[PDB]
RNA sequence: AGCGUUAAUCAUAAUGGUUUAAAGGAUCCGUAGAAUGAAUUAUAUAUAAUUUAGAGUUAAUAAAAUUAAUUAAAGAAUUAUAAUAGUAAAGAUGAAAUAAUAAUAAUAAUUAUAAGACUAAUAUAUGUGAAAAUAUUAAUUAAAUAUUAACUGACAUUGAGGGAUUAAAACUAGAGUAGCGAAACGGAUUCGAUACCCGUGUAGUUCUAGUAGUAAACUAUGAAUACAAUUAUUUAUAAUAUAUAUAUAAAUAAUAAAUGAAAAUGAAAGUAUUCCACCUGAAGAGUACGUUAGCAAUAAUGAAACUCAAAACAAUAGACG
RNA sequence: AAUAUGAAUUAAUGCGAAGUUGAAAUACAGUUACCGUAGGGGAACCUGCGGUGGGCUUAUAAAUAUCUUAAAUAUUCUUACA
């Protein structure tokens, strides 16, 4: 297969750490309510647990729960992990 | 040449076409039967 | 066992044997000829009550050198 | 650089000088007939008011020429003769007027650096 | 990387400085050193035979000394493009080592994967301590493997038993052959003797084996059942 | 030839840079005696003839069957880290060829700047040739042939 | 017994340079060269006879389908016209308007004709070409790689003058003209807006035959030869016992050394040799005058006076955006 | 015929003086800047066409990893053992 050797670079680091987090469940519920009041009109009792689960989520704060450390690797191998010839 | 430099030869360049545009009809009379 | 074909200082060509599962082989009567060299030194420095130095970096090292 | 081209006509490049004077002819002094005589404005940024003149020389061509010391007797005709000199702060006057020879007079109560100008030795 | 000079030429700048009177007393290593001296030769020096085969690297085979038509019935009378080429990189770059055994290595783990699964120590004894008379497969300090067989095939084609060198390594195979079988006997019939005997193993290795998938088993469990939870939701 | 000449100086001044031992040369008879010369003041710890791959250890004939693939492979010499054979500069180049007298030898021996050569120097080898024979400058004031300056080895 | 000053002469850096500071010709071809250029022996730098290592010639065997010129095809779309049915907006922009937009029935949609001009992916301009250039397909003619075999026997290198090719714009004819688009006109924007944005859109862009010979024609790096320390990538060649690990070359990417004002160059910006081009402070100036060439625009050639002690590059640390 | 001097009027250019009109360039300089060329504009300039970088190589993750005697054995060992 085609290797790819990059040039002598500054730093191998991650441009940007992206953690990838899971999305919050108070906004999940939100939005399902709000796909439950698109169909059976404005406020039907299908969703009347979705309504109150909401509730429960959002009554301390409007969000309920609230870094990748790669660079510490990367930074700390590049040197070896190079092909740089020698000095 | 910078670019800094060459915008002064640009300069004179442009003069020169300004004054060859200027000195069309009076070139033309010159130029024609002597 | 030397470091590798493609991590080859040329410099070091004299003392390297021949090269063998992608890796150089260094001469080991040349070794022995230096360590001998290295070890009589050491001997002498000894001998006139010098001050010798056992620098070592490397993770294992430690209680050997000490 | 190569050495056919060395042959041909190549080699560092030499200057003697391309003369400072000029109007001068190649010579040391040259006289002249004062046409006008004028107060200049020096360049940026020394101020001041330089006494120069206009000198018609003997050899026909015209020279601005500057006028040293504290005061000058010139008309607009009088004899002064013109040397290579030149006045650095004003542009386009590459010339100072001798003074002691001349109808220019040399410069009255000098004692410092007379012959400069056109003092005599005062003789207690 | 050049060449330093300063690493070397130690004595000679302190017997400097002691001339000088910068240092009024000599060095402890001073006189070792100048007894003991370095190198200071720091030269690429050319090689002319590979050590492994024996093979010559500096010569070069003339058009006289090939008279004999080659293949494709022409005879050479000029040298041809390589042999104008001044070969000079050859003399000083490292020899590559070939050894016959490593091809005999190859074949026999090819022929027989489950070989590579028997452990190999390479953490070495005294090399020079040994003494292996390859009239036989079985030497002491050595354990039976692979690199006995070739040992034995090796010393075969040496003394001239078998002139090919395949009949020799299949005879050394089938000596092996007989020796693993009478291994595998003499564990299974030393494993019978303590059954017999009321010998009790606590953890046979096939029992181990579940018991450690069976831990790998239950972390799968619990973490695919969240899964399957995620994927539900 | 001159160029020939020229190349192979470079060349050793190339192989004295990075520290090899053992260097091919061209097999001409010019080369050849330059090559002994060098041996014989002492710049060259080796010289042999041998095959473009490598020097010859038994006596090859040289003939057209062999010639273009021959060569001449010779020693370089390193002492106290330090390479003997340092320079090579040629004074005779191909475009200005020079040819001395024996007077203008001698002056050159003698700390006398000539034609523009800058005159021969304490550890330094100025080569001469004439009649076909590279010698020493001073070997050549000594048998007295006016001759064309060579080559220069310091 | 002169000292000043002016006017002059000699010395005071080429023991130089041209990627980025002045300075590589746009590119090759090739004449002269009073330029340079292999091997061995023998004659008294040359002649002579021998060599094949440079440079060629012709085969054979592998590869490759590229670059020219010419001829013949293909394709997505675009605009225009017409029909169908269908309904009030459409198009545009930062937001708006003006317009061959639209209640004469559009725009969108579906069809159906025509016209030019362009060539999505593959694509890396990898590669190929002397350089300009050069990627839809096919054919024709031309030229092209490597290794072997044989032959020629230095026939070579470089190349003033000269010659040929040379993007875009421009020009002269005759076709062509969808889209784009100098100019022009109109609408916006703005204090103003001879602009940036939008709309009409003529030259032009397209072809055929020419003229012209310039571009940041750039790798801002002339061509050739010999040589020098490593690694990784591909590509091709040979052997290996077709798929392995090896030997070669070739290119590309990191470097060692070396060089360098440094940035950095890295088989050249290194070590050397040869040949050609070109530079010698900045302004004035690639200007004027003159000459040659062109249908012309222009191209080449190319001064001086006047005026300054300036002017320029690499890198450094700030401030600033 | 060539050369030199003069010429009403007229053009370029230099130096001084820092006035007016804009704000073209240097940062993404507020439309990337410059080369060639063509057309237009009070003036810097603007616009078309191809070229160039002396502007963007300024380039920096879609994440999960394994079984043999855990010790009366390894871990201690100071020229001993063999
Ligand atoms: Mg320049
Ligand atoms: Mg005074
Ligand atoms: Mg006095
Ligand atoms: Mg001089
Ligand atoms: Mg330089
Ligand atoms: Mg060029
Ligand atoms: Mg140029
Ligand atoms: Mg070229
Ligand atoms: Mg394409
Ligand atoms: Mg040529
Ligand atoms: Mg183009
Ligand atoms: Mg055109
Ligand atoms: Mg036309
Ligand atoms: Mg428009
Ligand atoms: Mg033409
Ligand atoms: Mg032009
Ligand atoms: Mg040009
Ligand atoms: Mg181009
Ligand atoms: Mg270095
Ligand atoms: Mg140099
Ligand atoms: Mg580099
Ligand atoms: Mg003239
Ligand atoms: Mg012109
Ligand atoms: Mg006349
Ligand atoms: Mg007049
Ligand atoms: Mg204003
Ligand atoms: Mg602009
Ligand atoms: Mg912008
Ligand atoms: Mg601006
Ligand atoms: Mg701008
Ligand atoms: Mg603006
Ligand atoms: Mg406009
Ligand atoms: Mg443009
Ligand atoms: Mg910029
Ligand atoms: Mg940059």
């Amino acid at each position: 297969p085609p290797v790819y050797r990059l040039p002598p670079l500054p730093r191998l680091k991650v441009k940007k750490p992206i953690i990838r987090q899971e999305a919050n469940k108070c906004l999940v519920l939100m939005s399902n309510l709000l796909q439950c009041w698109s169909s059976y009109g404005h406020m039907s009792p299908k969703c009347a647990g979705l309504v109150t689960e909401l509730k429960s989520c959002t009554s301390e704060s409007a969000l309920g729960k609230r870094k990748s450390n790669i660079n510490y690797h990367a930074a700390r191998l590049y040197d070896r992990i190079n092909g740089k010839p020698h000095d | 040449d910078s670019v800094m430099r060459k915008r002064k030869k640009k300069m004179k360049k442009h003069k020169l076409r300004k004054r060859r545009k200027r000195e069309k009809a009076e070139r033309r009379k010159l130029s024609q039967g002597r | 066992l030397g470091q590798s074909t493609s991590l080859w200082r040329s410099s070091t060509q004299s003392y390297i044997y021949g090269e063998y599962k992608g890796i150089h082989i260094i001469d080991l009567n040349q070794t022995l000829s230096y360590l001998k060299r290295a070890a009589k030194v050491v001997e002498g420095v000894s001998e006139s009550g010098g001050i010798i130095l056992f620098l070592g970096t490397r993770q294992g090292q430690k209680r050997g050198l000490e | 650089a190569t050495l056919n081209q060395i042959k041909r006509g190549s080699g560092p490049p030499r200057r003697k000088k391309i003369s400072t004077a000029p109007q001068l002819d190649q010579c040391p002094q040259r006289k002249g007939v004062v046409l006008r005589v004028m107060v200049l404005k020096p360049k940026k940024p020394n101020s001041a008011q330089r006494k120069a003149c206009r000198v018609r020389l003997t050899n026909g061509n015209v020279v601005s020429a500057y006028i040293p010391g504290e005061g000058h007797d010139a008309q607009e005709h009088s004899i002064v003769y013109v040397r290579g000199g030149r006045c650095q702060d004003l542009p386009g006057v590459k010339y100072h007027v001798i003074r002691g020879a001349g109808d220019l007079s040399g410069v009255v109560n000098r004692i410092s650096s007379r012959s400069k100008y056109g003092a005599k030795k005062p003789s207690k | 990387m050049k060449i330093q000079t300063n690493a070397v030429n130690v004595l000679q700048r302190t017997s400097a400085y002691l001339k000088s009177g910068l240092l009024k007393e000599t060095p402890a290593w001073y006189n070792v050193v100048a007894s003991i001296p370095p190198s200071t030769k720091f030269t690429r020096e050319p090689r002319f035979k590979n050590p492994s085969n024996g093979h010559i690297i500096g010569k070069l085979v003339d058009v006289t000394e090939q008279p004999h038509a080659n293949n494709k019935g022409l005879y050479k009378t000029r040298p041809n493009s390589s042999d104008k080429r001044v070969g000079v990189k050859r003399l000083y770059r490292p020899p590559k080592l070939t050894y016959v055994e490593d091809r005999l290595r190859s074949l026999f783990y090819k022929q027989h994967p489950w070989e590579l699964s028997r452990p190999k120590i390479l953490v070495e004894n005294e090399i020079g301590d040994e003494n292996y008379d390859w009239s036989h497969m079985l030497q002491i300090g050595r354990p039976l493997d692979g690199e006995s067989v070739i040992q034995r095939t090796m010393y075969l084609i040496k003394t001239k038993q078998y002139g090919d060198m395949v009949e020799a390594y299949d005879h050394a195979r089938y000596e092996f052959y007989a020796l693993r079988m009478q291994e595998e006997t003499e564990q299974q019939v030393a494993l019978e003797e303590a059954e017999m005997f009321g010998s009790l193993f606590g953890v046979s290795a096939i029992e181990h084996g579940i018991q450690k998938e069976q831990e790998v088993l239950d972390v799968w469990e619990k973490k695919v059942v969240e899964e399957t939870e995620l994927m539900a939701a | 030839s001159l160029v020939k000449l020229a190349n192979t100086c470079a060349h050793l001044q190339n192989c004295s840079k990075v520290r090899v031992a053992l260097t091919s040369i061209p097999y001409t008879k010019l080369q050849l005696q330059f090559a002994y010369n060098l041996y014989q003041q002492g710049f060259l710890s080796s010289l042999q003839k041998g095959s473009t791959m490598g020097p010859d250890k038994d006596f090859v004939e040289v003939t057209p069957d062999n010639i273009s693939t021959r060569r001449l492979w010779v020693g370089l010499k390193y002492r106290d880290n330090k390479p003997v054979l340092s320079s090579c500069k040629l004074i005779s180049k191909p475009n200005s060829r020079i040819h001395l007298p024996m007077e203008d030898m001698k002056k050159l021996c003698s700390g006398v700047t000539i034609r523009n050569i800058k005159p021969l120097q304490p550890g330094e080898l100025i080569l001469v040739r004439a009649h076909n024979n590279i010698m020493d400058i001073n070997e050549a004031i000594s048998k007295k042939l006016d001759g064309e300056v060579l080559c220069r080895v310091k």
